[PDB]
């Protein structure tokens, strides 16, 4: 319900006619949310079996 | 000395249309006048430059129409005007 | 004035690889300070913070975008979960034994 | 449709779906779920398909 839905859509409905744009924005937010650097942590040596 | 306020000047958010007064008559001319008056210029010093100009306004739709509420609400209004009842009660229903 | 004071200055302002292996949000600007040789006066770079945003008229004071963001967890965004709980079966095998 | 006389094919390009899990040892008729789903369809939007 990101766009073109506020005001008229029911709380439990989605508008099929606006699906592509809503999906598009949803993916965009998904993309933006992950824009971060993969830092390196400390390490330990494993001695557990295999 | 090195005042950032004098070095980091950039247009503010909603700059192109912020000063537009809420009206329906001649929004672009009115907005243009508001910008001129807001900037501190007085008409007696701008002279002929003030008569024909026009500026973007919030009252004008992107399609080029006079709007009085956010376009989403206009979409909502027309949508709400057509909502047939989902479940109706009639004697012959099986 | 004292060797101790100079030592701490180096121990604070001029150690670079120190405290590397941890999350570090305190990224500053490029220029920290300048020193004018002819007079010996040091100039510190101004720090822009929102106690003042006093731009003249319809303008704003530009700020730098938040670029340096780092993560130390797991690089993933999909999760594995049990939608429906199990039936709580008998285990038949407990775990490893060490002596 | 509920009686064994009519079969319906609804053309949806794509849609949001939801599902329920039931117990294989319990007899039931799933008609109410659908009738509920029907009850919230309108020209503006639809609820997720059950």
């Amino acid at each position: 319900k990101t766009v073109l839905s506020r005001g008229y859509i029911d709380n439990a409905q989605f508008n099929p006619l606006a699906l592509r744009s809503n999906v598009l924005l949803m993916l965009l937010q998904f993309t933006l949310s992950n824009l971060k650097i993969n830092k390196s942590s400390t390490f330990t040596s494993d001695v557990t079996t295999i | 000395t090195a005042s950032p306020a004098d070095t980091n000047v950039v247009p503010a958010k909603d700059a192109p249309t912020t000063n537009s007064p809420p009206s329906t008559t001649s929004p672009n001319q009115a907005a243009a006048d508001a910008n001129q008056q807001q900037a501190g210029i007085v008409s007696s010093q701008s002279g002929p430059n003030a008569v024909g100009d026009s500026a973007p306004s919030t009252s004008v739709n992107n399609d080029g129409d006079i709007i009085t509420r956010p376009t989403s609400d206009s979409i909502a209004a027309v949508a709400n005007a057509t909502k047939p009842a989902a479940v109706v009660s009639d004697p012959q229903s099986m | 004035s004292t060797m101790s004071a100079l030592s701490e200055h180096l121990r604070s302002d001029h150690r670079d690889d120190a405290s590397t292996l941890l999350a570090t949000p305190m990224i500053n600007n490029a220029i920290r300070s300048f020193l004018t040789a002819w007079d010996g006066i040091r100039i510190l770079s101004p720090d822009v913070s929102s106690k003042h945003l006093s731009a003249y008229l319809d303008s704003a004071v530009a700020n730098g975008p938040e670029l340096i963001v780092e993560d130390t967890g797991l690089c993933t965004s999909f999760m594995l979960l049990d939608n429906i709980p199990s039936a709580h079966l008998t285990k038949e095998l407990i775990g490893f034994t060490w002596f | 449709v509920k009686a064994g006389r009519t079969r319906v094919l609804v053309e949806l390009g794509h849609y949001v779906y939801t599902l329920h899990y039931y117990d294989p040892q319990i007899s039931l008729d799933e008609a109410p779920i659908l009738e509920e789903w029907l009850s919230k369809i309108n020209p503006a939007g639809i609820p997720p398909v059950p």
